[PDB]
């Protein structure tokens, strides 16, 4: 079905000429075939035409009609990596964003108001342009969703990573945010810093064993001026030459030593790595949150203008004369695709054939192979007429 | 016009490795001799690098560029000097756990030398 | 299959027609002129 | 169940492998381990455990290549060769088997080497118990079938190798490493199940299981996702599926695995797993460790059984590698990858 | 360009030493048996903006061409795999960066 589906409604792309006629109502229009002779009386039909545009021949129709499905498929799964990244950001509940009005008006009103209607598109041109310029327009526009994205999870990354130096365990944490000037002295050569991490239980034997721990120390520096949840932080002053024997008596005896040096530009460069991570993922998620409902609509609207002109393209291609044919959009309710389907297919399967008709509803869709996509350039599934299936 | 596809690696393993997993070099079938050579650390000899560069510099045209560590490039430094031709042309790079040293580089004391 | 994957893979734009021989089948189908590369 | 079983071989290995097991790198050490950038304090953590030995008579701030290799080594040959040494018995047999299934991937891969005209100068041991110049000369040098049956005779039990070549004799599964490490994964995965059916009476394995499934289903993902972009055949068995679970079919594994990329058996496997709709070969690397690592503290707990033995054994694969990348990513000045993205020990 | 390739080689060496080293086997041996041809190859052009003639390189990946066969071996299988696509991705740079020796 879809992958961004959760309660909208599914609606039915069917292509057939303005001569045709059902097999289960002869000498009646399709129109009052599908409202009246509709599964459950509740069949809503509406406009899906759209101007005919300028065709050279039929190779190029041929060679439109490939690349009007694979930018059809293209922009189905660029629709659904904006919605997917849209819901992953907790903006868009599975019932919100799907049943909705998206362009400001209703999937049926603003359905059955498409006339080929845009603001950068015309009417005079190859449509081979406009179906490469809107799958640029939304690749590019899932492109930059996706950079943001990537973006937003590189301040996280960063945010992640200052998490670790801004407390936790004291193992490549350092003490930035608790340093004053009456615990930590390093205005001199004579005098150092040196941190000593040790754990709950050998609280007593690092305060009894600090004295012995390394020649020329600082008494009264047993306080705890930092804590943790593994260990505790204990300040000592001494020489630079005794670091190394207080750091081997301090491995000696099971302790933890901390390499921390007195600098103002460490800890300040440590708190604007966070603040400036911190008010970087919080714009990139803002600005990814606009860009991704902006990049969905645009991806909707280019989704819906390239489904209805590969829905034209396959239905004047696979159609052949007359030129003009009636396109309609069907609007079916939730889990009433598969009647609507076999009944459409079993009632327009005459009209291309009774060799290449089969009875099928509703669409199944796999994650090593596409089908009920009606494609023209791969091997899928076929029918005698122009029929799309579309979950929203 | 282009007769050089491969290109020669004379390094330790991990780069010789990285260099033959990333797909660099080859073996050709024809002669049943591989276009690189593996150096060991302390099981191969002078000899054997010399006669490698000696066979890969002149006996074949196929080579592109010939990859050369610092370290290993040492020891070749009175052959890999006294190579001065672009066909095919010698890169010094800095080998593995080694940094850059400019004494080093075939290249840089013939272009010190009348800069 | 051959005309099932050509009705799949190129609409309805060609004839699917059979003929008996002596074995082996005799196939004829009918298109543009400009469509001969396709 | 408990208080019906008393054999004292399974004690005596259990209290031999749980001395050994006391002083080792836990979970604490390793995230200690891999948030610190120190030489002091890197080396102090890791000098505390069974392989800090060679730390503490050989002191050094910077972790060497040959320097992890040769304790690694001695400290997997020690923990192997000293344990397998001392055990006799069905816990020492059935012990033996573990280490023959280790050292049988690389048994074969020289096998094929040797006939694939490959150098071979020097082989590295994982958790195999028998050195690279008694057992695994003679099965490298040989070549056929009856040379390898009858070398594979003469140990005692015998190996896992005398089905995968009685397998490719036939030319029935592959002609390289991968399709006979690929069934060997499976008979070694089957025959663990067997082995925990056979010995279920005796002795009670709660946490094997638990981990042998997950460590089962975990081999069969992370055996699917080697094989994809590697250009595997469909026909012939290389994706290891086989039912382990009951939730992971053959035809999602090895159709999502070789060329319809499907990571629906994740998801549809488990929800608490690390990776179950992720797709890229890095998160699922990190992921695939991380739930192998886990359920390895948790069977420790449990004593008088070989499931702690089984998972403590199959745990120092992955603590030699993370020992390894952390002493090479910290000593050679640089950061850790796969390392700080684990945090499951 | 010498040092940036030096350094960018160093990392390359780090990694797939430290990716070797982890996998506990002999890597080399089977991506030599396993080696038969070049994935990765390059192209001599005639670059020339001045007095004299300069040799130009560009490089060029096969399609068809794929990665080799020494993955599945478990857990060493992903690393060898990662290491090797990481060790040609800068191996393509380093060859890019060390193309104006000629």
């Amino acid at each position: 079905m879809a992958t961004a589906l959760y309660t909208a409604n599914d609606f039915i792309l069917i292509s057939l000429p303005q001569n045709a006629q059902p097999v289960t109502a002869p000498g009646s229009k399709t129109d009052s075939w599908f409202n009246e002779t509709l599964i459950g009386g509740r069949a809503f039909v509406s406009d899906f035409k759209i101007p005919e545009f300028k065709i050279g021949s039929l190779d190029t129709l041929i060679v439109e009609s490939e690349e009007l499905s694979k930018v059809d498929n293209q922009i189905g799964a660029s629709i659904g990596k904006i919605i997917e990244i849209l819901q992953g950001l907790n903006e868009t509940s599975t019932n919100a964003y799907r049943t909705l009005p998206i362009n400001n008006m209703p999937v049926p009103e603003y359905l059955e108001n498409f006339q080929w209607q845009t603001r950068k598109f015309k009417l005079d041109k190859s449509i081979k342009d406009l179906i490469t310029l809107i799958s640029n327009e939304s690749s590019q526009l899932d492109a930059d969703v996706r950079a943001t994205y990537a973006n937003y999870n590189s301040a996280k990354t960063n945010l992640a990573a200052a998490e670790r130096k801004k407390t936790g365990d004291l193992s490549v944490r350092s003490l930035h945010d608790i340093v004053k000037p009456e615990d930590f002295v390093l205005n001199s050569e004579h005098l150092t810093t040196v941190l000593v991490a040790v754990p709950k239980s050998l609280k007593s034997d690092f305060e009894k064993s600090y004295e012995t721990l390394s020649k020329n120390v600082v008494p009264a520096s047993a306080s705890v001026i930092a804590e943790d949840a593994e260990y505790v932080l204990f300040n000592v002053h001494l020489f630079k030459k005794n670091v190394q024997e207080f750091t081997t008596a301090a491995r000696e005896k099971k302790f933890i030593p901390r390499e921390f040096n007195y600098s103002e530009e460490l800890i300040d460069q440590l708190k604007k790595e966070h603040d400036s991570a911190a008010s970087l993922e919080q714009s990139l998620r803002v600005q990814l949150v606009r860009l991704a409902k902006t990049a969905y609509v645009d991806v909707f609207i280019n989704w819906f203008h390239i489904k209805a002109l590969r829905v034209y393209v396959e239905s004047v291609l696979r159609y052949g004369l007359p030129p003009h044919f009636n396109i309609k959009i069907i609007a079916v309710p939730p889990k009433n695709l598969s009647k609507c389907k076999s009944e459409l297919i079993d009632a327009f399967g005459f009209l291309g054939g009774n060799a290449f008709m089969k009875d099928k509803k509703g669409k199944i869709n796999k994650q090593d192979t596409s089908l009920h996509q009606y494609a023209s350039l791969v091997d899928t599934e076929y029918e005698p007429f122009v029929m799309y299936i579309i979950n929203l | 016009a282009e007769k050089r596809t491969l290109i020669a690696v004379i390094a330790d393993e991990d780069t010789t490795t990285g260099l033959l997993l990333a797909g660099i070099g080859q073996i050709t079938p024809e002669t049943q001799e591989k276009n690189f050579f593996v150096y060991q650390e302390g099981k191969t000899t002078k000899e054997e690098i010399t006669d490698k560069f000696n066979h890969f510099t002149e006996e074949r045209d196929d080579i592109a560029i010939l990859l050369i560590n610092q370290h290993i490039a040492e020891n070749i430094r009175a052959r890999v000097d006294s190579f001065t031709n672009a066909f095919p042309a010698i890169l010094e790079i800095p080998s593995k756990d080694h940094p850059y040293d400019p004494e080093k580089d075939s290249v840089l004391k013939r272009v010190r030398k009348l800069f | 299959l051959e005309q099932i994957l050509w009705r799949v893979l190129r609409g309805n734009l060609f004839f699917k027609t059979v003929e008996i021989e002596q074995k082996n089948a005799f196939i004829v189908f009918s298109h543009g002129d400009l469509i001969i590369k396709r | 169940m408990e208080g019906v079983y008393f054999n004292i071989d399974n004690g005596f290995i259990e209290g031999v492998v749980r001395g050994y097991r006391n002083g080792l790198l836990s979970n604490n050490q390793y995230i200690n381990l891999t948030q610190c950038d120190t030489l002091e304090d890197l080396k102090l953590q890791l000098s505390s455990t069974d392989y800090g030995n060679f730390l503490s008579s050989v002191s050094s701030e910077s972790l060497t290549t040959s320097l992890i290799q040769e304790y690694a080594s001695s400290k997997l040959y020690h923990e192997f060769n000293y344990i397998r040494d001392q055990s006799s018995g069905s816990t020492r047999k059935f012990m033996d088997y573990i280490t023959y299934g280790y050292m049988i991937d690389n048994v074969a891969l020289m096998i094929t080497g040797t006939i694939h005209d490959r150098d071979k100068g020097e082989i590295l041991q994982r958790c195999h118990p028998l050195g690279w110049f008694d057992t695994l000369p003679t099965l490298s040098v040989a070549t056929d079938l009856e040379s390898l049956y009858e070398t594979v005779l003469v140990d005692t039990p015998l190996a896992p190798y005398f089905k995968n070549c009685f397998d490719t004799a036939e030319e029935l599964d592959d002609m390289n490493i991968e399709i006979i490490r690929n069934k060997l994964y499976k008979a070694y995965l089957e025959d663990f199940y067997n082995f925990v059916t056979e010995e279920i009476p005796e002795p009670a394995k709660e946490c094997m299981q638990t981990l042998l499934g997950f460590e089962a289903d975990r081999r069969s993902i992370n055996i699917a996702l080697n094989s994809l972009q590697s250009s595997d055949i469909d026909p012939d068995l290389k994706s290891d599926l086989l039912p382990n679970i009951g939730k992971l079919y053959p035809l999602a594994t090895f159709h999502l695995a070789q060329a319809q990329d499907f990571e629906g058996v994740r998801a549809a496997l488990a929800n608490v797993y690390e990776y179950r709709g992720f797709l890229e070969t890095g998160n699922l690397e990190d992921h695939f460790y991380q739930l192998e690592m886990e359920l390895c503290r948790d069977a420790f707990t449990q004593q008088f059984a070989i499931s702690t033995v089984w998972a403590w054994m199959k745990s120092k694969e992955q603590e030699v590698r993370n020992i390894t990348w952390i002493a090479e990513c910290i000593a050679q000045n640089q950061r850790e990858r796969i390392n700080n993205y684990i945090s499951v020990y | 360009a010498k040092q940036k390739m030096g350094r960018v080689m160093q990392t390359a060496a780090f990694s797939l030493a430290e990716v070797s080293y982890a996998t506990g086997e002999n890597i080399g041996y089977q991506v030599q048996e396993s080696v038969s041809t070049a994935r990765f190859k390059v192209r001599a052009r005639q670059e020339n903006v001045s007095g004299v003639y300069l040799s130009q390189f560009e490089s060029y990946i096969d399609p068809e061409i794929n990665d080799f066969r020494l993955t599945g071996l478990g857990r060493g299988g992903q690393q060898v795999q990662r290491a090797k696509e990481i060790y040609s991705r800068a191996v393509e740079t380093l060859v890019e960066l060390a193309s104006l020796q000629t």
